[PDB]
């Protein structure tokens, strides 16, 4: 493809991801640092501060992962060649990739020291997340050290919304009817990064490559979530999941 | 170059040359075969005795998958095993398998074989899981992650030298690896389930790494 | 169902 | 780990 289209290709899914998505990067790290005056996030460090503990923090981040999958599924329709898609296969490739994108995204709200909650109102220290009982409290820990390895890359909200896209569009998740047309508008997508990469940040060496090396790390970090799970619902009688993730969940990876 | 594709297509070279009892068994050979192929990687012995150690591991597993998903290439819905037995899909959906066999033939061999990935290209995305800065305990993390990029240098340049007809086989590569990943924790979740069982176990060095 | 809906 | 050790040693 000529240059020309990947930049429009770009532009367009970076305007469709901040139609997508209220709270973006540069937003987030904006009040992580404090160069915004609007209101400094609340910082909830124990009980009190919240104010069982587990449960209350279990119901806001299913709140939230609800809320990011139908994000989530508005920004796929948006990505070229997506809904001429088979059906079938759109659902399969949001099945397996949203939450992968939910921890890609996730990270640009975390630090060393917390992560923003509540559309940035709130902030959540680390050491309090690592402090709640049982199972509950190794949840995160495998997402701050994700985090702080992927923010390290210091990737922009352009950046973002092409690595995301070429997320969506793989071609390798099981049960696809049809992983041609998918692996081509991939293609497109992978190019159109590395031009992106290229530009946008002249200076650093084998970013693409780094970039792409952590789609393997979601994976890890998405089946160590789900054994997780396995876990509550083994030592929580009462466990309970919204639907949507159930659907989600059933028969996953 | 600090890290030259042809002494990793040499390593490749170099090792060439009950169904779920005779992949474990092939497991357990390929173990002493994998460290052999791990010193003729440029700069792995190198690094201090007890980082080779975490290293291996750490991505024994998902180094010995993608080097018999690569060498079944050559059989339609099969599996080579480096011993030179052939493990049909009929007898993985009668131990219970089938289903992440057919994930093994779709998701890794399938992708090989259609992009034909050759052994300097299977060595390369080796060396890069190899090493792995992120296991845990390595004296120098950073030296080990400065060695994967280097490996990611070569495998570009190969690429584009090798392949100038194809802008994205660099990546397609690289985007091997998700499934590799997903795949090798399934497979060692079931050794986990296979071993916490018994009767009549794998072989010692395997049992080793699976501790 | 409910992703089917979403899109 | 006696036989990885071993063997790299
Ligand atoms: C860390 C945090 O806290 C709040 C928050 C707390 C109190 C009130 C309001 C919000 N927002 C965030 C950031 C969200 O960051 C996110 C983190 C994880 C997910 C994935 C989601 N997990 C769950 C799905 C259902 C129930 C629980 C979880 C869990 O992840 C979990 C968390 C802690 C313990 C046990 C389980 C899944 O689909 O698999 C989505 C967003
Ligand atoms: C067939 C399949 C997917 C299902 C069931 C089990 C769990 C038994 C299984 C195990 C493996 C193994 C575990 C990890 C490294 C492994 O290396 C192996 C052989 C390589 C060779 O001959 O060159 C077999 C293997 C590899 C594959 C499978």
């Amino acid at each position: 493809a000529e240059s020309a289209d990947l930049r429009a290709l770009a532009k367009h899914l970076y305007d469709s991801y901040i139609k997508s998505f209220p709270l973006t990067k540069a937003k987030a790290r904006a009040i992580l640092t404090g160069k915004t005056t609007d209101k400094s996030p609340f910082v909830i460090y124990d009980m009190n501060s919240l104010m069982e503990v587990a449960i209350r923090i279990f119901q806001g981040c299913q709140f939230r992962s609800v809320e990011a999958v139908q994000e989530i599924t508005e920004y796929a329709k948006s990505i070229p060649g997506f809904v001429n898609l088979d059906l079938n296969d759109q659902v399969t490739l949001l099945k397996y990739g949203v939450h992968e994108i939910i921890y890609t995204m996730l990270a640009s709200l975390m630090n060393k020291d917390g992560v923003l909650i509540s559309e940035g109102q709130g902030f959540m220290t680390r050491e309090f997340l690592k402090s709640l009982r049982k199972p509950f409290g190794d949840f995160m820990e495998p997402k701050f050290e994700f985090a702080v390895k992927f923010n390290a890359l210091e990737l922009d909200d352009s950046d973002l919304a092409i690595f995301i896209a070429v997320i969506i569009l793989s071609g390798d998740r099981p049960g696809l009817l049809n992983v041609k047309p998918i692996e081509d508008i991939q293609d497109n997508l992978l190019q159109a990064l590395e031009l992106q990469l290229k530009l946008n940040h002249p200076e650093s060496s084998q970013l693409f490559a780094k970039l792409l090396q952590k789609m393997t790390d979601l994976r890890q970090i998405v089946t160590e979530h789900v054994q997780l799970l396995q876990v509550i619902k083994k030592t929580e009688t009462d466990m309970s999941l919204h639907p949507l993730l159930q659907e989600i969940y059933k028969d996953l990876y | 170059e600090d890290m030259p594709v042809e002494r990793i297509l040499e390593a490749e070279l170099a090792v060439e040359p009950d169904p779920v009892t005779n992949i474990c068994q092939a497991a357990d050979k390929q173990l002493f075969t994998l460290v052999e192929w791990a010193k003729r990687i440029p700069h792995f012995s190198e690094l201090p005795l007890d980082d080779q150690v975490i290293l291996l591991r750490a991505g024994w597993n998902e180094l010995l998958i993608a080097s018999f998903s690569h060498r079944s290439i050559a059989v339609k819905d099969g599996i080579l095993l480096a011993t030179g037995l052939h493990v049909h899909r009929n007898s993985a959906h009668s131990a219970g398998v089938g289903a992440i066999f057919d994930r093994v033939l779709t998701e890794l061999v399938s992708k090989m074989r259609d992009m034909q990935m050759d052994k300097t290209e299977l060595g390369c995305l080796r060396a890069i899981v190899l090493f792995n800065p992120d296991s845990k305990g390595l004296s120098n993390p950073a030296e080990v992650e400065a060695l994967r990029e280097k490996v990611y240098a070569s495998l570009e340049a190969y690429c584009k030298h090798k392949y100038p007809e194809q802008p994205g086989r660099f990546a397609k590569l690289l985007l091997r690896l998700p499934a590799l990943r997903s795949i090798g924790l399934k497979c060692l979740e079931h050794l986990f389930f296979f071993k916490l069982i018994g009767d009549t176990p794998i072989d010692t060095f395997l049992m080793e790494m699976l501790e | 169902k409910q992703l089917s809906e979403l899109l | 780990h006696k036989i990885l050790h071993r063997l790299l040693q």
